């Protein structure tokens, strides 16, 4: 944003926003799947207790 | 819903420099268009007028 001619900056900024979003989406999905496994483990732990 | 029209006199190299997203001398110090535009840029040679 402070380095490129503004219309070129706008395009590249949007490309990076999308890239950063994809990193967040990936993280959430992976943590969401892991959370399902952790919940199952917690349920087993609760069962054993 | 709305149409706006800017009617003005410029040089042929200046005609080339006026477009949405087009930066340059005329764009920043004389006649500016945005990086996001809906509309038409229309021009005619006026050597006889």
């Amino acid at each position: 944003l402070s380095r490129l001619d503004p219309p070129e900056a706008e395009v590249q900024i949007d490309r990076l926003i999308t890239g950063r979003l994809q990193s967040l989406q990936t993280y959430v999905t992976q943590q969401l799947i892991r959370a399902a496994e952790i919940r199952a483990s917690a349920n087993l732990a609760a069962t054993k207790m | 819903t709305n149409v706006y029209a800017d009617s003005f006199v410029i040089r042929g190299d200046e005609v080339r420099q006026i477009a949405p997203g087009q930066t340059g001398k005329i764009a920043d110090y004389n006649y500016k268009l945005p990086d996001d535009f809906t509309g038409c840029v229309i021009a005619w040679n006026s050597n006889n007028l």
